[PDB]
């Protein structure tokens, strides 16, 4: 066993002196809630192998130690930190309820052997992976909501789909803080078509769309400027947290920031990874209250409404729902369904039409109009 | 889709080689400083130890897996300083991500060699799923490495290749060496690897790169060897069929 035998004369080098947490067991053979105890502390004896070492002291062999420490009752368990009593527990105890105490008082002690752990395995390692998973969630802006302005659905078609937007975004913005992402649209269409008629990789692409995102930030914010929302970039969104305090919204680029270290598609040049992406891994990562995505369409369709004669619309579906029904083409980039189910803060988005008045600003105020497309 | 540095030669650095100090460092920059005459190297740098304290301390304030992508990515950067300091008199420079992404035709136009940080920068954008940021270094050098149309990537490790366990792990008994893997052989089993789980999967899109070379840097004439295409550690397949 690993259970440590002392005496009242070995308590000053094996308890006092000696390094690490000790658990002291102050019992007698005659104590009926001791023999008890007794078979459940050389268990966990094992179950705590360098964690925690445990220790008997028969008060019949060695009387000195116990009223020591006001010991006036059998069995009294001793938490050893040091040479100084951090918690003790005086009478019988389950197997369970041993466990309770114990792991109650060696919180700190097992939070650095995780840190430890996180600073000599692989962070491939499953273990490592899985004790991070049990820390703290924090939202950066969770009282924000970030909303995509289509670039081919809205702002390509000028001032009858951006005008009245902008109406809706500059009165909603009193009540909601909104984080403004920017589509690219046929400038970008146009671009890759030239860039894979040259045969270069999504890298290349992926920086090529990035500007035609900027264009559109840069006319929208442009527009919102005499109401004070900024344009917002550099990387590092640095000027973020000041314009959504004082101002209420913020106009970005919805591009990822990915540029040549673009993860490919499966085939082709098109960089994956477009403005539906990177709109909604920034409401992501910040930790927003909803993701709102205003097109041209009233939501999901069976299939593309602009080539078919008859569809049908879908109001409420699920990811797996939609992979499953097959989607040709769908609302939202196929790869961003995939991060949804990876999602930690952004678990479902909304697809509204934001052609209809009134659409972004009932969809702000929570009431469900359009493509609600949940994680599971 | 075409190769855009086709005589490029892609170096990924371990950030556990960097942590080593003088001991490991100075003769790498002496096996570095005599491969400038035959190879055009980029070098790239990984975060090690460091990036782990900026974990321990990001999770404990409760920080997403997008802010402590940036702060693991900066450890990198810092490395590559540290090895480009080195390499100084022999005209070698870190040279940021945006000057790798648009100018390192000119940069290696007017020098041998530069050094980047090997982490991609996703920053805000890293993928959720994980506490632990997916894209690191492996991963980050392996995507700029296949979309330059390189020559090759070589991994500089601070251990002879992958084992079937961790060779500094407690199982290490139970540990075998392995000269060629696939990504997919790889990706399908699981526990730990002395490369990301995210490179593997950005493998299996490849365009270029048909094989990676995982090399011990502790023993000099390995990264000079695998630049050469000699098999001095392990060949881990990318699935990019050839002609
Ligand atoms: N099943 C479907 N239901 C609804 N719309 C569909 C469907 N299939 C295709 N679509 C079309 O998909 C398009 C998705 O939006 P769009 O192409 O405008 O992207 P965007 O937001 O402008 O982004 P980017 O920056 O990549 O250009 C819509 O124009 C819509 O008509
Ligand atoms: N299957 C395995 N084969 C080889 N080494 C392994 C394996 N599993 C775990 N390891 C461990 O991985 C270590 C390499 O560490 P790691 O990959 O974290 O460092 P690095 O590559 O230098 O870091 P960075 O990601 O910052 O560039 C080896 O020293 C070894 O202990
Ligand atoms: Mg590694």
């Amino acid at each position: 066993d690993k259970i440590i035998h002392l005496t009242d004369d070995s308590f000053d080098t094996d308890v006092l002196k000696a390094d690490g947490a000790i658990l002291v067991d102050f019992w007698a053979e005659w104590c009926g809630p001791c023999k008890m105890i007794a078979p459940i502390l050389d268990e966990i004896a094992d179950e705590y192998q360098g964690k925690l070492t445990v220790a008997k002291l028969n008060i019949d062999q060695n009387p000195g130690t116990a009223p020591k420490y006001g010991i006036r009752g059998i069995p009294t368990l001793l938490l050893f930190k040091n040479g100084e009593v951090a918690a003790t527990k005086v009478g019988a105890l389950s197997k369970g309820q041993l466990k309770e105490f114990l792991d109650a008082n060696l919180e700190e002690e097992k939070r650095k052997r995780e840190e430890e752990l996180l600073m000599q395995r692989s962070l491939t390692d499953p273990q490592l992976q899985a004790a991070a998973a049990a820390a703290a969630d924090f939202r950066i802006l969770p009282d924000a909501t970030v909303i995509k302005i289509g670039g081919q659905s809205v702002i390509d078609r000028g001032r009858a789909a951006v005008y009245p937007l902008v109406d809706e975004i500059v009165a909603a913005r009193k009540n909601h803080k909104l984080l403004i992402g920017t589509g690219a649209g046929t400038r970008a269409r146009h671009l890759y078509s030239i860039a894979a008629g040259l045969g270069l990789p999504a890298g290349v692409l992926a920086q090529l769309g990035s500007s035609v995102a900027d264009q559109n930030a840069a006319m929208l914010g442009q527009l919102l400027a005499k109401h004070g929302i900024p344009v917002v970039g550099g990387a590092g969104l640095s000027a973020v947290p000041l314009s959504l305090a004082e101002v209420n919204a913020v106009v970005f680029s919805g591009m990822p920031p990915y540029k040549l270290w673009m993860r490919p598609a499966a085939e082709g040049v098109i960089p994956p990874y477009r403005t539906d992406a990177g709109c909604f891994l920034l409401a992501e990562q910040f930790g927003c209250k909803q993701m709102i995505f205003v097109k041209d369409e009233d939501g999901l369709y069976t299939a593309n409404p602009k080539t078919s004669k008859d569809a049908t619309f879908i109001p409420r579906i699920s990811v797996d729902e939609m992979k499953a029904k097959g989607l040709h083409d769908s609302i939202l980039e196929f790869p961003v369904l995939d991060l949804l189910q990876s999602a930690q803060h952004v678990r479902e988005v909304q697809v509204v039409n934001g052609l209809v008045p009134g659409n972004l600003t009932r969809a702000l105020a929570g009431e469900h109009v359009g493509t609600i497309i949940t994680a599971s | 889709p075409i190769r855009l540095l086709p005589w490029l030669q892609v170096v990924k650095i371990g950030g556990r080689v960097m942590d080593r100090g003088a001991d490991a460092i100075l003769p790498l920059v002496e096996e570095l400083r005599k491969l400038l005459p035959e190879h055009r190297l980029l070098i790239l740098t990984g975060a090690g130890v460091r990036a782990r304290h900026v974990f321990s301390v990001g999770l404990d304030l409760g920080l997403p897996v997008g802010s402590l992508a940036p702060l693991a990515a900066s450890e990198a950067g810092q490395n590559g300083h540290i090895l480009a300091a080195m390499l100084a008199s022999e005209g070698v420079s870190y040279v940021e991500h945006p000057t790798v992404a648009d100018q390192l035709a000119i940069h290696l136009s007017a020098t041998r060699a530069v050094v980047g940080s090997a982490f991609p920068p996703y920053h805000h954008h890293e993928f959720p799923g994980s506490r632990i940021p997916p894209h690191r270094a492996d991963t980050g050098a392996f995507l700029l490495a296949d979309a330059f149309g390189a020559a090759g990537l070589t991994i500089v490790e601070n251990v002879d290749g992958i084992y079937t366990a961790d060779p500094n792990g407690p199982d290490r008994g139970q540990a075998r060496f392995l000269p060629e893997t696939s990504a997919t052989d790889l990706a399908k089993s699981e526990g730990p690897l002395p490369v990301d789980r995210a490179l593997l999967d950005v493998m299996a899109t490849a365009r270029h790169i048909e094989r990676v070379q995982v090399v011990n840097g502790l023993v000099p004439g390995r990264l000079t060897a695998a630049l050469r295409g000699e098999h001095v550690g392990t060949l881990i397949r990318t699935g990019v069929r050839p002609a």
